[PDB]
Formats: C-alpha cells, structure tokens, sequence
C-alpha cells in the first residue's frame, strides 16, 4: 500500500526553474524505481526521468540537460528540478513509482551454460546443456535462453500530479 | 532382544526399557591398517564420534545424571509443552514423533534440569551443621 | 522518440476494438509493453503491463498482446466508462529509460 | 485421522453386502480397526475387530459365522500417517440386521485397552428390504 | 497428576545428517589399499513399524563417492610418468589405426632415438605428414601406472559411530518416498565403482519388478534411471591381439608404445542375447506405460558420452549402442555392437590431467551383468501422439545413486525428555 | 587512491602442453607512470596529531 504526496509551486515565471518534490510514505517497494512523467494539454505522455535503489538515475534524452533529480533517504522524497521553463512546459507533472528489472540471458533451470557444442559442433539453439549430461554435450539436451523480454518496466503506482503553469 | 534401533517403532515405554541397547551400541572402535584420503576420512570420522558422545555426555553430567540411562529431577512438567496425558504418551506415540512434538521446547526443558541441579547443589553445599 | 497511435477510434456499446502501437526493436519489440488509461477527471490507472499481464482488478475483457514491434489493446463489450486517452508504453535499450505512444481517444456512442 | 466408511447399501434378506472403511491421518497399520453395529430393536452391539499389522480377528460369537472382515496394506503418506482400506462382508441378511455399522480405530498401541474403539467413521447404513 | 521431565539416555531417536563416509574392502590401488576390512559378518537389524523418508536425488553419499572416485583416480595417477615429451611431431602411416614415427629423447640427454607406435585415430589430429597427440595442445598428459588394475571392486560406504545408515527393504521401492520396511547398517553392500555410460553394469538387482527411477518423469530434462530384475548378459571382446613395447625415454621414464597387430584387422565388440533383450525391453516398455513409445539413438558429438563407454581390463571401450535402440512398442542371434577404443581421455583435463590407458598386450574379453540403463525424453511435441527416448550416460553420479538409492544417512540423538511422575530425592 | 594508467593487454602464449604463459601486449594509451594520491588537508591534520603524539 504506497503512498504518494506531491508538494511545490503553482506558479513560475517565464524561464524561472521549478523545483518540485515526491513524498513517499509507506513504501512497499521491491527494487523499483521512483520517477516523473508529464503530460502537455491536448499532448501525449511524454516520459522525464527515474532514480532507482542503487542509486543511479536516468532521464529522458532529450530533455535531460534542463533535468535533474536527487532523492534524499531521511527525508523519504525525492526533487525535480526543470531550468528554463517556457510555455511548454506548462503540464501535469505526475510522480511514479515503476518496476524495474533487467533479466541477463539466463538458461533454463536443469540447464548449464556450455559453448564448448555449438563451437565444436555447430548446432543452434543449443547455448546451454543439460546438466544431466556432466558437461559433455548432447544434441537431446540443448536448449535457448529462457524465452522472456530483455527490459522489464511498467508503472506500478501513479501519484496524484502537479500542474504547473508558466506565465507572466 | 531386537537390536539396535530394534524398538525404534515400538511404543515409548517398550522402547524405554531397552534403551541400553541403542546406548551401548553408540560407540565402535574399528582398528586400522592406514599405515591417504581414506585415512584423513577415518581419522576425522573417529573424532566426531565421540565428540558427540562426550557432549551427550557433559550434558547428562550438567543436569545430575553423569551416571547415564535413567535419571529425574525437580523440573515440573509445565503443560505448555503437550498437553498429553501419561497413557498417551507413553502407550501411544514412539519417541521420533515425541521429540518431534517436544523438539520446539527442548532447550528450555535443559535449561530448567542444569538450574534446578545447580539450586540442589547449593542446597548441598548448605547442607551441614 | 514517440510510438506511432492513431489520433483517435469510436464504437458502439456492446462491442470490441483495438488500438495499435507501433514502436521500433528496441522498445515494442523487446516484448514488454505496457498500456495504460487515461480517463479526462481520474488520475492515470495501470491497466496492462509485460505485454499481457493483466494489473489488479482489471476485468478479462482488457487484453494485451503484441506481434513484433506492434502491440494491440483489445478492449471487449464496450461500456460507458471506458472513454479514455489510452497510451501504450515501452523500456527502450534501458529498463529505465521509458517511451510513451502517442495516444489514442476512445468514444463510446449509443448511451441512454 | 479421518475414516470414511462406504455410503450406504440396499440389500433383499438372504443375500450380502461388504462395507468399506478407507483410513487417512494416522498410521493404519497400528491401530486395531472395530466393526461395531446400531439397530433399532437390539441398541448397540459390538461386532469384531481385525489387526491391519498382524491380520489376528477377534470375532463376537454372534457373528463368527457370517461376517467377514479384512484389510489391505497400508499406503503410506509421510512417515506417521497413512491411508488404509478395511472391509465387513455380512451375509444372510436378515430384517433385524438393518441398522448403523461402524469401524472404529483403536485407542492405544499398548496397554489394558489397545482395541478399544476411539476414533469413528461416519457409518453405513444397511437396509435389508423386499 | 504432578508430572516432571526425566533424561532418557539412548532413545532410539535419529536425523537426516550429511557427514564424511569411510571405506571398507578385504579382497587394486583404488580399493585395496582402501581402509580397514569389513566385518566378518554385517548386522542388518530391522525397524519393525518404521517409515522413514529416502531421496536418492538429495543424498549426500551420492557426492560423497563421486568425489571420492575423483580423488582416487589423481592420487593413483599423480606418481605414475606423464608423458609431456611425447608431443613431439608425429610422422604418420596408414597400417583407423595410424602408424607413427617420431623422435624420442633417450636416457642421455644429448642423444634422440627415433621409434614408431601404433595409435588409435582418435588421440591424433593433423596440424599442416604431419601430427599430433589431440590433447597436446589442449592440456598435458600422464600414463596409468601399468601395475594398478581399473577393475572395480565392491568398496563399503560406511557411517561412523554415532551415526547409522538407513537401508530401504521395499521391493517396489520408488526411488524417492516413505518406505514401510526400513532396517539399520554400519556400511552398506558391496558396490562396484564401475565408469559407465548408457547402460549400467556390474550394478544391483532389483527384485520382483524393474525399477524405473527418475527426479521427474514429466521433465525431459532429467534423466531416467533402469534397474533389472533380470540381468542380461554382455560379452566384450577387443580381437586385435596388440603387443607393447616398452621404450625408455629418459632416466626412469618407459613410455609403453603399440607394436605391430598379431592376427586379425577386428575391432572390439560385445554381443547381447536377443532373446533376454527382448524380454527384458518389453518388461521395460511395460514400466515406462505405467506412467504414459519409441527408442531412438542419442546424437550428441561427445564420443565419449554418446557411446556406451566403460573400461575392459584396462582399455577404454566406447560403444555403438544403435543395435540396441531402435525399436517402437505399442505392447540365441544375440545383436552385436561395435565398439572403439581410446587411450587418451579428458573426464577431467579442466580440473587436472589427462590419462594415457597403457595398451593391453593380447585379446580382451570380459563378461559383463547390464544391470541397468539410463534414458532421456526429446523435447515435448504435441502431448500424448508419440513419445520417443534416447539413451545418455551424461554424468557418472546417476550411477552411484544407482546403487545408493536404497541407503540414506542419519545421526543419532541419544536424548530425549519425557514427562513422568517422578523427582529426585530432596536434599 | 592508487592507479597504474597504462593500459596493458594480456598475450597468453602456449609454451608446452598445458602451460602457457602471460606476457605483456603493446601499452594501449598514455606513457605515464602509477601513483597514488593523497590529500594534503587530511594528511597535514593526520600529520599534526602525530607529531603531537
Ligand atoms: C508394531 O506395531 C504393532 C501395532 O501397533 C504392535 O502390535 C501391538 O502390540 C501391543 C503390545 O506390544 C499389543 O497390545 C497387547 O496385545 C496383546 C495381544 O492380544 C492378545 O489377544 C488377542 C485376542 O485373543 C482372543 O482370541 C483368540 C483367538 O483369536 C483366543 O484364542 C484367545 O483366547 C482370546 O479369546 C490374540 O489374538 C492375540 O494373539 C496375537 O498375538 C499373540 C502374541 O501375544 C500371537 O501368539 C498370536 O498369533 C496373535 O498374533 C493376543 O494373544 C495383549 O496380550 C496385551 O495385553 C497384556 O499386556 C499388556 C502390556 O503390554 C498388559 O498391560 C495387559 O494387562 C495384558 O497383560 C496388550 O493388549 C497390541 O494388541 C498390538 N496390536 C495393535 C496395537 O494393533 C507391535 O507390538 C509393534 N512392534 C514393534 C516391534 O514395535
Ligand atoms: C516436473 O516436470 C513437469 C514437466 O511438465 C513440470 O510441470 C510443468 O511445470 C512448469 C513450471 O515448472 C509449468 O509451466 C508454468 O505454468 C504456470 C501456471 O501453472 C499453473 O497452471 C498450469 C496449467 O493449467 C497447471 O498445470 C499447474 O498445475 C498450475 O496450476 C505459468 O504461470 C508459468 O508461466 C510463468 O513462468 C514462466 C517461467 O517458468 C515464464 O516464462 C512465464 O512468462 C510466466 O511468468 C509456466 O508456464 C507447466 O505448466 C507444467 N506442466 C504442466 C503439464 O502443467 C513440473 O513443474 C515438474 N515438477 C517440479 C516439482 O518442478
Ligand atoms: C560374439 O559374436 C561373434 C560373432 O559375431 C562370435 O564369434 C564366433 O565364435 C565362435 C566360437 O563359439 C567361432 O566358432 C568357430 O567356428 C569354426 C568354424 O565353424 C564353421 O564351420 C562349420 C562347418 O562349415 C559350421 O557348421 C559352423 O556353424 C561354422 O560356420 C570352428 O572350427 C571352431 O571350432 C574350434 O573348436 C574345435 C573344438 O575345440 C576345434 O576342433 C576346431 O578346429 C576349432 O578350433 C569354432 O567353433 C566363430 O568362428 C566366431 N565367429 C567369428 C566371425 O569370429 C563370438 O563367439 C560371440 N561371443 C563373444 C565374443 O563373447
Ligand atoms: C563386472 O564384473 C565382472 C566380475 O568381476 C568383471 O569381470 C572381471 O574382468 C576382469 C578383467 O578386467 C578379470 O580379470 C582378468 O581375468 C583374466 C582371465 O583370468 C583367467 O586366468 C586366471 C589366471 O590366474 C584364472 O585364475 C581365472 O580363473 C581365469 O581363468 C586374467 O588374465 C587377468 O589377469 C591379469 O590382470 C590381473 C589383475 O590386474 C593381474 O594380477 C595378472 O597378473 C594379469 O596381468 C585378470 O585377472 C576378472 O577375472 C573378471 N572376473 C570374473 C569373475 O569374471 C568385469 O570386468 C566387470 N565389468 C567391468 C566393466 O569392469
Ligand atoms: C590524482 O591526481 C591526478 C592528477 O595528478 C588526477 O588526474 C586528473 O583527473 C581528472 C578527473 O577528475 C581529469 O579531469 C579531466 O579534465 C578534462 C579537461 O579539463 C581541463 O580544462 C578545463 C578548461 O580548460 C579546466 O577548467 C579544467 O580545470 C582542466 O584543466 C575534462 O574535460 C574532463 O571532463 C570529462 O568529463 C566530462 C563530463 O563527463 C566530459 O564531457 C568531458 O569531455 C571529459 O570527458 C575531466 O574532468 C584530469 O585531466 C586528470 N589529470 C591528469 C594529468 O590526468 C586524478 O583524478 C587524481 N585521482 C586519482 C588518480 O584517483
Ligand atoms: C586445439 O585444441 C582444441 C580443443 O578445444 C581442438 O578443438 C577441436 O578439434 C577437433 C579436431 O581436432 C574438432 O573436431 C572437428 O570439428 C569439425 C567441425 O566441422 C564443421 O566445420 C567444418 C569447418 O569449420 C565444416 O567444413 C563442416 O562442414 C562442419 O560444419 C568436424 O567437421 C570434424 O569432423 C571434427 O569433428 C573440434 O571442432 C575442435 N573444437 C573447437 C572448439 O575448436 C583444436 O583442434 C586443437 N587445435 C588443432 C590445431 O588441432
Ligand atoms: C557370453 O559368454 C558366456 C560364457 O562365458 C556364454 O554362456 C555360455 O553359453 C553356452 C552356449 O552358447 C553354454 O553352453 C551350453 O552348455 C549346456 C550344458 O553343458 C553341460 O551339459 C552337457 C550335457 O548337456 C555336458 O556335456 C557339458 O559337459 C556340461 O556339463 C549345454 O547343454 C548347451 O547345449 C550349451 O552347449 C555355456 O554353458 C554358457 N556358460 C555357462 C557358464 O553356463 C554366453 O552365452 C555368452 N553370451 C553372449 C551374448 O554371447
Ligand atoms: C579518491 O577517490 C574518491 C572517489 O572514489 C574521492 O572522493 C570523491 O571526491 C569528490 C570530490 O573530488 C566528491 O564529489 C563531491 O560530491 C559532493 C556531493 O555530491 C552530491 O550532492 C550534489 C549537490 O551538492 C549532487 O548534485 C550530487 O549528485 C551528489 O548527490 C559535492 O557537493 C562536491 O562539490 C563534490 O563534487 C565525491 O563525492 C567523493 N566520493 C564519495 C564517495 O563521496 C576522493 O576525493 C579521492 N581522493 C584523492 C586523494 O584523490
Ligand atoms: C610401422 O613402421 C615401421 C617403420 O616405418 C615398421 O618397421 C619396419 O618393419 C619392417 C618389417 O615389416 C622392417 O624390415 C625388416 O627390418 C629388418 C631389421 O633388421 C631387416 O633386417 C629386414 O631385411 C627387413 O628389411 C623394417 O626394418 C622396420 N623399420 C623401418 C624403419 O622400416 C613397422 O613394421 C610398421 N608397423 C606396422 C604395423 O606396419
Ligand atoms: C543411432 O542411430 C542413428 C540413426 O538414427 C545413427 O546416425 C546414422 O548413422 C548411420 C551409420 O550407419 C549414417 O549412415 C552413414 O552416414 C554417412 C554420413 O557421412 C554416409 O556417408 C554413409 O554413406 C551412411 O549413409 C547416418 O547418416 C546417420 N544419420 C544421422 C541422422 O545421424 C547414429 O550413428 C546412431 N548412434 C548411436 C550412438 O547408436
Ligand atoms: C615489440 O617488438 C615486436 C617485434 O620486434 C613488435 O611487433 C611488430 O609490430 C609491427 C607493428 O608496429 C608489425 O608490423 C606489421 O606487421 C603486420 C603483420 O601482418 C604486417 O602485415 C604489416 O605490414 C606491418 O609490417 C610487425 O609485424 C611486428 N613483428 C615484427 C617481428 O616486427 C611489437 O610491436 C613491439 N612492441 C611495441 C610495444 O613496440
Ligand atoms: C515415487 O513414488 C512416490 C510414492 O511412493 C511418488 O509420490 C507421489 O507423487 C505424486 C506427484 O505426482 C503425489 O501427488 C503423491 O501424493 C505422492 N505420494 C506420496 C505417498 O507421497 C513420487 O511422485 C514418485 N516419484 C517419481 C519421480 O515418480
Ligand atoms: C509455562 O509456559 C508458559 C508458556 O510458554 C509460560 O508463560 C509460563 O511461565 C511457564 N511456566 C509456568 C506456567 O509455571
């Protein structure tokens, strides 16, 4: 059960930087990440950035110099900070917490990792060997990757969001 | 007589009263001609035997019972640790479900024999006029 | 970048339709896109994610699926509530590094 | 430990029926498994009892000539708990046969009541009719 | 009605434990050096009313052996002479079989000899005529002491004082499960260390039916396990009536190199009875329908794993197997099977060396018990049409828990506390 | 904070059946020497309260 509360400004001024905070309260997490996305009137989600656990961030490409993000543990929040704000970037700001996991290529359980039969022998699909085979190769025990998607993301819970709008 | 472990199905009180048999036929002595990884083997075997027999042993010893088999104390059943009556027990289950049963409360059952032998002891030691 | 969505689509109650999101390799086709719905008052809602993983509470007639670097959302027996925004969404290169569609406005004809 | 007994039988006077009694949730082999009945006209009236360990039967003089009560193996489950299977053939049924039958598991493995019936089935009920 | 506790030395209480196993023999370098002899008679005592819980695929003493075999076979192959100068380039001849001629160091360390040998056309591979030795350039290579004998005999796991082994005495015993009949050892039974790959030999029968035993049937990826009620016979023989030549390369050193054939241009195989192998393949298709069929050849490139491969008398037999699976059940003309003949081997150049078997002056033959096979499923086509099973021998371990599935190890808790109605004598 | 800047390669050579030995590749980058960093604040005060013990 997780917990959202945005805080910051309702009001910037042309090409002023708006600094905004997430207050997390009562995490429930299981790695994860805890980030920010907008939304432009009459304008498509467009995705801003993360911070995860470990404590490496990202943000989105293409805005990231006027993006910056720091968390703080004692204080359980997070900040956005957006330089030179215009009328663009007038928008609902909402704060997220998503899932996050890179699977590595990882062989099916009961199997070993052994290039040793494919360099030698040639087959394919046969990167990893059936343990009962001791490390010898057998054409009867190959087998591909554990077939699932490299990237795993997906939002898991959704904050309330911001609006904040530029004018004079 | 059935052997060792022969009463390990048996009720509890048929197998109490042949435990000497299991108790006895704990420890072996099996020679040698080593004089190799089958030595290291044996050598290190030979040490755990009675390694766990000396701390059997140390415990009986620390609970007034250093003379082995069958011994009480003045540590009350407290009947948080089964609720089973006497014919239950002892003509029901076998001793592998018992310490199954018990296993949850064994060390405190322990600490309770060493304290109540070492108020005895002081008992003792006050014992004389 | 931005995943290709038709700007809007409309059906009748009692009915299915879908909405497309194209995308490239490296986001739809790394196989786990996620759908989200966006209804004009509410705060966002999860609706799918991994392509076909149906979130908490959300009914059987919400599918996901995916066919390359397209994914589809099936939405059966149209009811009033589903007027939305839909946005489909994907990790590119990056499982933190995220990609939103272009979106695509569902409108329910046909009501009392 | 569960013991469900078969449902229930109709059967014309003259001929026979076999009950079951499949056990569950105790060791099968130790306990002595009772065959007891319940009628209307006579109260209750204690049949017989069979060893599922030893196959030794203990049968009531009334019925050592046309009961017969059997057991199979037991089928093990874990380590101190198993599922058996004990059967009651009665034969040359009579009006005054029709009732309740029981079987019964044992009370202790040892002492001055080791068959004594202490857990129950459901029973089965005999109906001898035309 | 007042109970208290009271201490009960020797209880027949016990639990799963894993520790060291010693060996035991009296009748061969691996096990006759081994330990101390066995009793002259074992006690077998049973457990009436005991059901204890076996897991042949969780068992310690499985691992135990296999790393006991392990490292018999390096300290036996450690003080024998490693045949590192023998990589030198190779002139070779047709007589398979190559004749090869190279230079040799002598005693003296100025002087070269040139010899020739006769080697198999799987130790030697071509480079640009020209050959080499194939591990040469994969790992180094030692020679197996002639004098120690690769015949397995019976070794003894034992547990040590305070401990117990647990033996199964249920005839259809599946391989993991409660056993009803359960009796208590020192040391299990004879068991016959035999390297085998596909079928098992020299094991133990089961009685009354043949045991199929598996982790999960329904997973292809583990392997199945076969015993026999009945053993089939196998007759392994290598015809070629070789000779040895001992020729010294250095001080001490003797590399024992293959003379010219005597007799016939035969290679080595075994006959099995088809009558026996038909009864026992049906008694063995009926036991794999009491879970569900056709038997196929496994294709996997490693020669040594792909063929029945085991050791006669000192040399190393690699077997053709495809006489005995290829067949399709919907419910004396012994078959014969082609086998060849390594004397270098790699089950372990990564974690050590690699052996040279010595070659064997004379004919082979011995006489082996198939007790036993190893199968594996293909992968999972559309369900319940057909199913189809190749032989493997892709580990050595499934053969000791071949023959260790009815032991299981265990400690003894001589302490138990039981309530009576009895306190000690007040002070 | 210790650093050998040069980035050398590793060039496992087989010098008999088994052996093989690791000889150093031609350097990949600059031509400068490892060093360690210390700094100067932290060692003054480190160095003061030695002296003063
Ligand atoms: C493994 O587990 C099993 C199962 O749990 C366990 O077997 C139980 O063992 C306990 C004690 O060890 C038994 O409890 C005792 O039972 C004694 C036997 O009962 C006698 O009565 C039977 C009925 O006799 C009538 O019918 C016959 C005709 O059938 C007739 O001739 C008679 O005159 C009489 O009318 C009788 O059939 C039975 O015979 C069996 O056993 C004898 C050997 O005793 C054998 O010769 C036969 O062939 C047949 O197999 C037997 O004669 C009973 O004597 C005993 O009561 C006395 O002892 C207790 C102390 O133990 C005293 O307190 C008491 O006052 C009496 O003096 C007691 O009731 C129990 O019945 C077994 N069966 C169960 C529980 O199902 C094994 O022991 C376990 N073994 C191990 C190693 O763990
Ligand atoms: C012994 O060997 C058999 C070989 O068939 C194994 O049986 C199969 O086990 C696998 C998993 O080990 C099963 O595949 C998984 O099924 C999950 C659903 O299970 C339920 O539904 C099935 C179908 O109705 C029931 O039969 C079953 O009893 C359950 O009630 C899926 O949710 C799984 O998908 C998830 O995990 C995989 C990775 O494992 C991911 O790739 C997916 O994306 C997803 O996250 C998975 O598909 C398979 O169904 C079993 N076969 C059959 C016929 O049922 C036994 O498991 C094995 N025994 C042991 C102890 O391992
Ligand atoms: C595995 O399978 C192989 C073949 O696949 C077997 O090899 C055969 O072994 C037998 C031995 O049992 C060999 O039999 C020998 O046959 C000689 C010729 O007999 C042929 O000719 C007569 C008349 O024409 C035919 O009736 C007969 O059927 C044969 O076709 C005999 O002369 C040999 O007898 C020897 O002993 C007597 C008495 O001691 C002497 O007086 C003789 O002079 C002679 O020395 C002998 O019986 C057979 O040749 C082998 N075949 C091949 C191809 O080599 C293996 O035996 C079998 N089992 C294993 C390997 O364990
Ligand atoms: C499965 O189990 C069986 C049964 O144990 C094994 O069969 C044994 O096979 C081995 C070969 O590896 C046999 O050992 C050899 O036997 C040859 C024939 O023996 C005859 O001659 C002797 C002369 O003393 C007679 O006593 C005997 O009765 C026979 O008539 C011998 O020529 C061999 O001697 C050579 O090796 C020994 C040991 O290294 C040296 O001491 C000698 O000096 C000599 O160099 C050797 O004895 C053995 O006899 C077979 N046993 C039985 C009972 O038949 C299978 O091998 C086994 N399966 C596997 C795969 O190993
Ligand atoms: C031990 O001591 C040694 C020196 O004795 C240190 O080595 C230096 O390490 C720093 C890294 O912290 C190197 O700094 C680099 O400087 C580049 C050039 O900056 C110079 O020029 C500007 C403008 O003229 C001056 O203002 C500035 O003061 C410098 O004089 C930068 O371009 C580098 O930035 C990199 O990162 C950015 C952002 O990621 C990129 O966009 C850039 O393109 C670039 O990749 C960098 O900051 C410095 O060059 C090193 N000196 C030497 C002689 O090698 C060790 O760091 C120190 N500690 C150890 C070894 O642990
Ligand atoms: C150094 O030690 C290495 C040990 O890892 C040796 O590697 C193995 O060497 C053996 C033979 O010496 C090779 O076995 C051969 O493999 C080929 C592969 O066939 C395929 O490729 C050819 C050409 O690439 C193609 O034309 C065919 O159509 C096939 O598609 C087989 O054809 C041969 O019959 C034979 O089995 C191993 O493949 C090889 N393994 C590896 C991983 O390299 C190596 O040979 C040693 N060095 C030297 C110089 O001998
Ligand atoms: C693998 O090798 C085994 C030998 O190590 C083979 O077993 C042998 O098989 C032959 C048949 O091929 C048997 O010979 C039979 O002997 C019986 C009995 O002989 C006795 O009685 C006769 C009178 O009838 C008497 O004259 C003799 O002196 C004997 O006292 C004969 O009745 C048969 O006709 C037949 O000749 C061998 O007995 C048998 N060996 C043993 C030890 O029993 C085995 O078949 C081979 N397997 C394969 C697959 O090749
Ligand atoms: C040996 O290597 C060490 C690294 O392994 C060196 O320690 C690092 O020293 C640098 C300074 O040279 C520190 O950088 C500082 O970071 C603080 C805090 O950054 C955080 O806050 C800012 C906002 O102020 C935020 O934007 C960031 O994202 C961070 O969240 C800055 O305030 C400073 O101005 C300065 O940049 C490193 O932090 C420090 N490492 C660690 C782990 O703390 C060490 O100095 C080296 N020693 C020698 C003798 O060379
Ligand atoms: C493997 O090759 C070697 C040599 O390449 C063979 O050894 C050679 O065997 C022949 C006999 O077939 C020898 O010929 C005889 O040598 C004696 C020596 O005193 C001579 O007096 C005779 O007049 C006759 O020439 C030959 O010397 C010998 N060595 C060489 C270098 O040729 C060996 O036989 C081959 N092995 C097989 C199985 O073919
Ligand atoms: C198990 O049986 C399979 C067949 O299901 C065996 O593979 C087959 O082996 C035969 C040998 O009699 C091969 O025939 C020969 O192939 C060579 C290829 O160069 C060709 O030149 C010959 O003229 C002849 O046709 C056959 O190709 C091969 N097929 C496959 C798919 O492998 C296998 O060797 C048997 N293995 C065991 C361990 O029993
Ligand atoms: C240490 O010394 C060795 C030799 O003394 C150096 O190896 C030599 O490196 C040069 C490149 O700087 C090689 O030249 C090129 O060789 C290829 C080979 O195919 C040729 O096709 C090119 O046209 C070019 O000539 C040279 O072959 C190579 N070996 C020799 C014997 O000169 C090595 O670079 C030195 N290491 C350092 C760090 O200077
Ligand atoms: C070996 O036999 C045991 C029975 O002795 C099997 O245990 C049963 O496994 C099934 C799973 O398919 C369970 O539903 C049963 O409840 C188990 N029975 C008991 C008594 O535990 C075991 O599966 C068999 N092993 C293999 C590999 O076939
Ligand atoms: C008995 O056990 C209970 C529960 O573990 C504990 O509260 C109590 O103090 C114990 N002793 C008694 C009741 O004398």
């Amino acid at each position: 059960q997780v917990q959202l509360r945005e805080s910051g400004p309702s009001l910037m001024k042309p090409s002023q930087t708006l600094s905004l905070t997430c207050t997390v309260s009562g995490s429930s997490l299981n790695d994860k990440s805890v980030g920010w996305v907008r939304q432009a009137p009459g304008k498509a989600l467009q995705w801003l950035g993360s911070v995860d656990t470990s404590g490496n961030t990202d943000y989105n490409p293409g805005l990231k110099s006027r993006l910056s993000i720091t968390k703080d543990n004692s204080k359980s929040r997070i900040s956005l900070t957006v330089t030179g704000m215009t009328t663009e970037d007038s928008a609902t700001y909402y704060c997220i917490t998503a899932h996050q996991k890179t699977n590595k290529k990882e062989c099916p359980e009961d199997y070993t990792y052994n290039p040793r039969c494919p360099q030698q022998y040639g087959w394919s699909d046969c990167d990893c060997m059936g343990d009962r085979f001791g490390g010898y190769c057998r054409q009867d025990g190959c087998s591909n990757y554990i077939h699932r998607s490299t990237y795993e993301w997906y939002v898991s819970a959704w904050g309330q969001g911001l609006l904040v709008t530029v004018s004079s | 007589f059935l052997g060792f472990l022969g009463a390990a199905g048996s009720t509890m009180g048929a197998a109490s009263m042949t435990l000497t048999v299991q108790a006895r036929n704990l420890l072996s002595g099996i020679v040698q001609q080593q004089s190799t990884v089958w030595g290291i083997k044996q050598l290190q075997a030979r040490v755990l035997a009675v390694e766990r027999y000396l701390r059997d042993q140390q415990l009986l010893g620390i609970w007034g019972c250093s003379g082995k088999l069958i011994c009480c104390t003045n540590v009350p059943w407290n009947s948080s640790w089964s609720n089973r009556n006497l014919s239950e027990i002892w003509d029901n289950m076998t001793w592998l479900q018992w310490d199954k049963e018990i296993s949850n409360y064994t060390q405190i059952i322990y600490g309770l024999l060493e304290e109540s032998q070492n108020q005895q002891e002081k008992n003792e030691q006050d014992l004389l006029a | 970048y931005e995943l290709t969505q038709p700007s809007s689509v409309s059906g009748s109650l009692g009915q299915r339709v879908s909405v497309t999101c194209s995308g490239s390799s490296s986001n739809v086709g790394n196989g786990y896109v996620s759908w989200y719905q966006l209804i004009p008052g509410s705060a966002p809602r999860t609706i799918i994610y991994g392509d076909t993983s149906r979130a908490s509470g959300v009914p059987e007639r919400f599918s996901g699926s995916r066919s390359g670097n397209t994914a589809t959302l099936t939405i059966s027996s149209l009811q009033a509530e589903d007027e939305a925004d839909f946005f489909c969404a994907s990790p590119d290169d990056s499982s933190s590094n995220a990609v939103f569609g272009s979106g695509t406005t569902l409108t329910v004809l046909g009501q009392p | 430990g569960q013991l469900v007994q078969s449902g229930a039988e109709l059967k014309k006077p003259g001929a026979s029926v076999k009950i079951s009694c499949k056990t569950s949730g105790y060791r099968f082999n130790f306990y002595h498994i009772n065959w007891i009945r319940q009628t209307a006209g006579r109260g209750p009236e204690w049949m017989g009892w069979i060893s599922p360990y030893s196959g030794d039967k203990n049968l009531a003089p009334a019925f050592q000539d046309r009961v017969i009560m059997t057991t199979d193996t037991e089928v093990p489950v874990t380590s101190f708990t198993s599922t058996g299977a004990a059967y009651m053939e009665i034969r040359n049924l009579k009006f005054d046969d029709t009732g309740t039958y029981f079987c019964a598991k044992g009370l202790l493995r040892d002492g001055s009541s080791t068959w004594l019936p202490y857990l129950w089935g459901q029973g089965t009920l005999l109906t001898v009719s035309s | 009605e007042n109970l208290w506790v009271t201490v009960y030395y020797g209880v027949p209480v016990w639990k799963d434990a894993e520790t060291t196993l010693f060996c035991a023999s009296d009748a061969n370098v691996w096990a006759t050096h081994a330990c101390v002899p066995t009793d002259p008679n074992p006690q077998e005592i049973h457990l009436e009313n005991v059901t204890e819980e076996f897991n042949m695929w969780k068992n310690n003493m499985v691992e135990q052996m296999h790393t006991d075999i392990i490292s018999l076979w390096d300290q036996s192959l450690k003080p024998c002479v490693k045949l590192t100068p023998l990589c030198v380039t190779l002139q070779c001849t047709n007589v398979e079989l190559k004749n090869c001629s190279f230079n040799m160091t002598t005693e003296l360390r100025d002087k070269k000899q040139k010899v020739y040998s006769l080697f198999y056309r799987l130790d030697v591979v071509q480079i640009n005529k020209e050959y080499r030795l194939i591990n040469c350039n994969t790992s180094a290579i030692t020679q197996a002491c002639p004098k120690v004998s690769f015949e397995p005999i019976p070794i003894h796991y034992c547990a040590p004082a305070g401990f117990a082994i647990l033996k199964c005495k249920d005839k259809k015993f599946n391989g993991t499960g409660p056993c009803p009949s359960v009796s208590t050892v020192q040391c299990t039974h004879g068991i016959k260390p035999v390297v085998s790959t596909q079928l098992l030999l020299n094991g133990s029968l089961a009685e009354e039916e043949v045991m199929i035993r598996s982790e999960n049937i329904t997973n292809n990826a583990k392997n199945i396990l076969v015993q026999f009620n009945t053993p089939v016979q196998i007759n392994c023989t290598r015809p070629n009536n070789n000779t040895r030549k001992s020729i010294r390369i250095g001080p001490g050193q003797a590399f024992y190199a293959t003379g010219d054939i005597i007799g016939d241009i035969r290679q080595a195989h075994c006959n099995v009875s088809k009558a026996t192998w038909n009864e026992t393949l049906g008694k063995v298709v009926k036991q794999l329908r009491k879970h569900f069929i056709r038997f196929a050849n496994s294709s996997g490139g490693d020669l040594e794993v792909t063929t029945h491969s085991f050791n006669c008398g000192g040399e190393f037999f690699y077997c053709n197997t495809s006489g005995l699976f290829n067949s399709t059940w919907i419910s004396n003309d012994s078959i014969t099977l082609p086998c060849r003949i390594k004397q270098i081997i790699n089950m372990w150049q990564r974690i050590g060396q690699a052996m040279y078997a010595p070659p064997i002056q004379g004919v082979i033959r011995c006489v082996s018990n198939i007790t036993g096979l190893i199968l594996t499923r293909d992968g999972g086509s559309t369900n319940s049409t057909t199913e189809t099973f190749r032989p493997g021998g892709g580990d050595m371990r499934d053969n000791w828990r071949s023959e260790l599935y009815k032991y299981k190890v265990v400690k003894i808790e001589p302490l138990g506390v039981a309530p009576t109605r009895c306190k000690r004598r007040v002070v």
